[PDB]
């Protein structure tokens, strides 16, 4: 059963970290996390500090089951204490759409250039 | 301009889904130096989305026989599926499940310690005479993840070399034999040739050829495009299975339990139209009846929304306690993706692509096939399993809980055939020094593209045209116009414009490679659907509403003249694409009706499709 214990990467630059976390946010197992994380990365990745990027890295890459991440963001199941932080709060805030945005299709990558 | 790193293995497995992990773990346990290429982390494969179960006639509930599962699968395939593969899958189903349990899958058990089995719709007993069957073995609601977690964990125990986040570009073919795969390292941008004596392609489906599919944006038919670029045939790509209730726009899957708990389908006039198309089963009819009914409501003018292109799934007539307890997660899904409060608003729903029965043609051993002068021939060193392969155990329509079974049975079958025909440490076949240069040239052109059409714009036009021409409603003039549009979109691939010019996590370049793969899958799908002038399984045409077999199975067989192969349609479609000109070529090969052994399992002759 034991899988590789997730490690916090500290060898890549901040631009490489954002690019890696953008790929790992858009390419998910389920369509639910594909739409949410890609739209959440569109609004937050380019503005996050390295502290927030490292928390966002652990949030979307450490859990083995994509459904666990989805149930934490929708508050259907309690997130672990190691994940209850500021980025999880922003993800819960983003999941509960308040400005009534699209949440239909993954955002086109034309917003980066 | 591009250094090429080379790797040598006994076997390479492209894909870390259920099928790829089973083949990679099987090859490593057999003692082969096995590489596993994957553009994702293995638990991020679409298999993780499977929350149902796996079919197997274990008999831990009632008395069951795997030959009854065989009959149900053959009948569900509308007699387009190969009965030798269906025989192998259903017979190996109990041993595979017990093998998965002994591997460490927490299958939900009963009071007496036996694996619990549920009743997925479509399973019967006594060769369809009567009695619902309990064959769906599930691990709570995380069966797909538990499968990925167990197989990936056991594969690491046998030193399976994993190339995580690598994008396979093409097969390394030489003189009609596969000698590995050339892939792109997404992190740094280096080209890697992973050489091997056998290659197993398990890259999933291609649901992203349409605008509305229930799969992630990763199901891009990459393995299908590699086989196409290799000049090898693809099979039955027009047979795209639709789920009736998917959220309009996003494509998220709405479970049939909503209609089971009391949900109804409503048109733009408040009518519960399923009362008309199926007075017996109503909104709980067969998925094909429900999907064609919904599409017919939208066509005739009763579509909902500002564009009148979908219908309503109403749940607000149910009490809120039933909406919360009996239907967990439906309220969060509808609110987050559709902005709908199910207690007072309906859910916009539309038929949504769910599964691809077509893909890479193989035999029941997983060996990829090609068609040379009207004859089937094995491609040496090339295997395929899973949703990317066409065994075909599903034929014209896939049954529920049979996909995860297709993954573990034929992923194991690929490993068995490689270890029974080769040995670890055999001579790695050599390749030309410039092998894969065409793949690197295509990669460099997409990186340095600056045309008039953006990658996202071309992808949207393709998905829209596929949605409006080759979806549930299929008729001659619409299909032919769609073929011209998709062919025009394939010619427009020479007008692409990308922005990320580097090689550090170039997601823009990865998605443009996937667009090339989508266009190849879309061309073969829509041309095969236009040519197939009949109705079978998931393929239903209005100009040809009858299943065309070699005999008319609504009447006694003997006493009729058997139609020749070139006149009936009970035959697999074989599609080729000239990558340079986009020209599609169609051939056909017969459906295998013989089983692995008639003494152990009898061939089920065709019969008229009973809904
Ligand atoms: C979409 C879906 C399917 C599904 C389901 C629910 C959803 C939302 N529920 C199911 C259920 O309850 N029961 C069942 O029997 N089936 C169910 N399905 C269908 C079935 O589970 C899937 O079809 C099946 O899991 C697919 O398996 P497969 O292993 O063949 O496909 P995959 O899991 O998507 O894995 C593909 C792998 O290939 C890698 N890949 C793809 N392209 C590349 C390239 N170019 N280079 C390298 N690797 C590549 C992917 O990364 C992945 O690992
Ligand atoms: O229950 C669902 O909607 C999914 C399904 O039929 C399957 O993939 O087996
Ligand atoms: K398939």
């Amino acid at each position: 059963i034991p899988l590789p214990p997730w490690q916090e990467r500290t060898d890549e630059s901040i631009e490489t970290k954002r690019a890696r976390l953008l790929y790992e946010s858009r390419k998910r197992g389920m369509l639910e996390n594909c739409i949410l994380l890609s739209l959440f990365a569109k609004e937050h990745l380019q503005h996050m500090t390295e502290k927030q990027l490292n928390l966002y890295d652990r949030l979307i890459n450490e859990p083995s089951n994509d459904w666990d991440i989805y149930y934490w963001a929708t508050e259907a199941k309690p997130a672990p204490e190691i994940f209850e932080n500021e980025v999880m709060a922003l993800l819960r805030d983003f999941a509960k759409n308040k400005n009534k945005e699209q949440r239909l299709r993954a955002p086109d990558l034309e917003y980066l250039f | 301009q591009y250094p090429v790193v080379d790797h040598e293995f006994d076997a390479v497995v492209v894909g870390a889904g259920g099928a790829g992990l089973r083949a990679a773990f099987g090859l490593s346990e057999a003692g082969f130096n096995t590489a596993c290429v994957t553009k994702l982390f293995p638990t991020r494969s679409h298999t993780v989305a499977a929350q149902g179960g796996i079919n197997a006639a274990l008999g831990n509930m009632e008395e069951d026989n795997w030959r009854w599962h065989f009959y149900d699968t053959v009948k569900g395939s509308d007699w387009l599926g190969d009965q030798d593969a269906i025989h192998y899958m259903t017979e190996q189903a109990p041993a595979a499940v017990v093998e998965l349990e002994n591997y460490g899958m927490p299958f939900s058990r009963t009071e007496d310690g036996k694996i619990y089995q549920r009743a997925f719709g479509g399973q019967s007993l006594k060769f369809g005479k009567g009695g619902q069957a309990h064959r769906c073995c599930c691990v709570a609601d995380r069966t797909g993840h538990s499968l990925l977690h167990t197989l990936y964990g056991r594969s690491l125990r046998y030193d399976t070399s994993y190339f995580v986040e690598y994008f396979a570009l093409d097969l390394l073919m030489e003189n009609g034999e596969c000698r590995g795969v050339i892939a792109l390292c997404i992190e740094d941008g280096s080209i890697h040739r992973i050489r091997a004596k056998n290659t197993v392609v398990a890259t999933g489906g291609y649901g992203r050829t349409y605008f509305s599919c229930t799969s992630a944006h990763t199901s891009t038919g990459d393995g299908t495009a590699m086989i196409t670029r290799a000049g090898l045939p693809c099979q039955d790509l027009e047979f795209v299975q639709f789920h009736p209730t998917g959220i309009y726009g996003a494509g998220c899957l709405i479970t049939e339990g909503c209609r089971g708990e009391g949900g109804i389908l409503i048109n733009s006039q408040g009518e519960r139209f399923m009362e008309r198309y199926a007075p017996v089963a109503k909104d709980l009819a067969s998925r094909d009846v429900v999907s064609r009914s919904m599409t017919l409501e939208i066509r005739e003018g009763r579509g909902c929304g500002p564009e009148k292109d979908h219908v309503y799934l109403q749940l607000h007539h149910l009490p809120p306690e039933q909406l919360a307890t009996r239907l967990p997660g439906i309220s969060e899904t509808a609110m987050i993706f559709a902005g709908v409060d199910v207690t007072k608003e309906p859910i916009p729903v539309l038929p949504t692509v769910h599964y691809n029965m077509g893909g890479i043609p193989t035999n029941y051993k997983g060996q990829v096939l090609r068609h040379v002068n009207g004859q089937d021939q094995i491609v040496p060193g090339l295997y395929a399993c899973g949703e990317a392969a066409c065994a075909s155990v599903h034929g014209a329509n896939r049954l529920g809980a049979n996909s995860l079974l297709d993954l573990v049975v034929f992923g194991r079958a690929c490993a068995l055939s490689i270890e029974e025909s080769c040995r670890p440490g055999d001579k790695v076949p050599p390749i030309k020094p410039n092998a894969g240069e065409e793949s690197v040239m295509n990669l460099d052109k997409l990186r340095f593209a600056d045309g008039s059409i953006r990658t996202s714009e071309l992808r949207l036009s393709m998905q829209k045209s596929m949605q409006n021409h080759a979806a549930v409603f299929r008729v001659g003039s619409v299909l032919q116009e769609g073929c011209g549009k998709i062919s025009k979109l394939y010619g427009d691939l020479k007008h692409l414009k990308t922005f990320d010019r580097g090689m550090v996590w170039n997601t823009d370049l990865v998605e443009t490679l996937e667009l090339q793969n989508l266009m190849l899958c879309a061309l073969q799908t829509i041309y095969g659907a236009e040519a197939r002038k009949e109705s079978r399984g998931a393929h239903a045409r209005e100009d040809y509403k009858v299943r065309i077999d070699e005999y008319d199975y609504s009447k006694p067989i003997q006493g009729q003249q058997k139609k020749p192969f070139e006149e009936h349609w009970r035959k697999h479609t074989l599609s080729y694409v000239d990558v340079g000109t986009g020209k599609v070529t169609l051939e056909y090969r017969p459906v295998i009706d013989k089983t692995l052994n008639e003494a152990d399992c009898a061939t089920v002759p065709p019969a008229i499709r009973s809904y």
